[PDB]
């Protein structure tokens, strides 16, 4: 599922994006409730205006995972299955948003890095997320 | 399907900027290399191999235009986009049948070679009216189905 | 969309012979089970903590059974599936904000249960109604969107 | 994922499959063909109508592949690490495919076996034809 090439290309767009996860996460984040108002559901006790407080202490774990399953990617399937619960079992969400949330990951990462981000490395992480995605719902399959 | 005269600016002002050259090559080159199941369909072009190549060959380079420039169409009319891209939809599916996910996944590949080109010259609220078109767009395609 | 003389029979006839509580109950089931994030969507259903207590969920099957009824006045209006739903695409749509692809999986869930009840009666042929008749609902169902 | 109690179910039906390989993948197939038609183009060059010996032939290894597979439940993209080469590269097939074959396999089973397919059975399965198509479509992911 996630070979040598792609290991390489993954942990390399990673200690890019690394020391700016406080907003390249609240971005994205600030991106999917602005293009998709469906996913806001999932956030009903939230703030959803621009650059607030609660998106910002988010957003940041959603990298601050997101990169812990970059460093320690021989199994992500195993240190993310933790939330798996909270994602599969508990919240549940449908997995036709963690693409809408993988996607606006990488209208970020595209912004911020546009000559990193070739489409090799564009491969990986969309394959990558494909693996933060199937693991995270795991109570399905 | 319904727009707004702010979703007319982010839009057609984003338009002409687009180098379209580029992008259309760009983002068939990225379809190309990043579901490679999107190579089948473009069996016709030649060395489709090594991911650098894919952008090499100048098809894509040519042919990736003609997808953006195609997008050119709907702008002068996002009040008749149905009846635009209608014609087109027939040779998306009659001829070479084409599943749809793919105008999804080149409309989601060709919103991040905008993110690539524009910075943040490219707005969270942006993007969005980004998508509504390539949605719209995807989904004409798509009328000469259900 | 284009039914003929071979496709309104076995629509018509296969229909009049449906246990339309059963199917529908195993229907629901199925969704509420084989892909367990839609849960939440009938959350004010109860008791959907296990297999048995899902089949069970007297609601579930008070719910399914609303859900085939709904498919048969289809059945009657072919050509016209459009008008028909109408109004339960705005519930799907802008209401509970069902994404698309869960009408092709409650979809495939259906056709799943022809084989189950009819068995041999359940033609290659037949399967294909049962097909494109849920497509074609599935697409209405999605009407108040794109 | 797969568990240990997918790792029964799954077990549970193929056993009960098993002996009549050859016939459920033939049917599967002719199904996989007379409700999705614009499947056929990967078989231009195979006889597609109800029951010819060509979809008897490549019926049985459709079969045998699948079940081969559940024997090793274990390593589904090793066991099958010879046919994902194939499909994902030179046929190169849309996975949209593999959920009409899969879904149209269980159809197969429905009609042959409804009280071995019994909603918690079903679930393992579908699952199971998931990671089958993933393996197989591997030269992406
Ligand atoms: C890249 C995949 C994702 C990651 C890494 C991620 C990460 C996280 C993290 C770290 C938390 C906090 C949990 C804790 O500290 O125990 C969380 C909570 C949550 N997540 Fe996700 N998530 C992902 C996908 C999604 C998506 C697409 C949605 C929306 C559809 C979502 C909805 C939620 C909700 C509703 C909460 C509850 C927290 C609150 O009430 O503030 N997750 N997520
Ligand atoms: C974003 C949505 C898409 C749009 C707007 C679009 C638009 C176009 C346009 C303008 C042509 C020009 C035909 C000509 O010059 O004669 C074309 C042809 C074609 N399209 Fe698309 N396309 C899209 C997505 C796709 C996808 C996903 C595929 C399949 C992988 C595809 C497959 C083809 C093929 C194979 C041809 C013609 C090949 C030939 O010239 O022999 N398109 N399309
Ligand atoms: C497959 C085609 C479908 C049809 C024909 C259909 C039809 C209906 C009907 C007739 C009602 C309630 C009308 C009433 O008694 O007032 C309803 C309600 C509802 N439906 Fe569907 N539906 C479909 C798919 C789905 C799917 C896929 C989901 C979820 C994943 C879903 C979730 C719901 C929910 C959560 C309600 C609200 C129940 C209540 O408040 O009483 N439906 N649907
Ligand atoms: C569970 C999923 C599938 C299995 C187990 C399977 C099974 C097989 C096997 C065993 C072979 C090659 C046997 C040999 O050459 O020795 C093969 C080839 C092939 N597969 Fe599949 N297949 C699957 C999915 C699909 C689907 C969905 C399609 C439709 C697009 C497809 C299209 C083909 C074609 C066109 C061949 C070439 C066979 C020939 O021309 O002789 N496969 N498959």
């Amino acid at each position: 599922v996630l070979s040598a090439a792609d290991k390489t290309n993954v942990k390399g767009i990673f200690a890019k994006i690394a020391g700016h996860a406080e907003e390249y996460g609240a971005e994205a984040l600030d991106r999917m409730f602005t293009t998709y108002p469906q996913t806001k559901t999932y956030f009903p006790h939230f703030d959803v205006s621009h650059g607030s407080a609660q998106i910002k202490g988010h957003g940041k774990k959603v990298a601050a995972a997101l990169v812990e399953a970059a460093n320690h990617i021989d199994d992500i399937a195993g240190t993310l299955s933790k939330l798996s619960d909270l994602h599969a079992q508990k919240l549940r969400v449908d997995p036709v948003n963690f693409k809408l949330l993988g996607q606006c990951f990488l209208v970020v990462v595209a912004i911020h890095h546009p000559a990193a981000l070739t489409p090799e490395v564009h491969a990986s992480l969309d394959k990558f997320l494909c693996a933060v995605g199937t693991v995270l719902t795991a109570k399905y399959r | 399907v319904h727009w707004s005269a702010e979703e007319k600016q982010l839009i057609t002002g984003l338009w002409g900027k687009v180098n379209v050259a580029e992008c259309g090559a760009e983002a068939l080159a990225r379809l190309l290399i990043v579901y490679p199941w999107t190579q089948r369909f473009f069996a016709s072009f030649g060395n489709l191999s090594s991911p650098t190549a894919i952008l090499g060959n100048p098809m894509v380079r040519a042919h990736g235009k003609k997808v953006l420039t195609s997008f050119g169409d709907a702008v002068k009319n996002l009040d008749n986009i149905k009846n635009t891209f209608s014609q087109l939809s027939e040779l998306h599916c009659d001829k070479l049948h084409v599943d749809p996910e793919n105008f999804r996944l080149l409309g989601d590949i060709l919103i991040i070679v905008l993110a690539a080109h524009f910075t943040k010259d490219f707005t969270p609220e942006c993007q969005a009216a980004w998508q509504k078109l390539v949605r719209v767009v995807a989904h004409a395609l798509a009328r000469k189905y259900h």
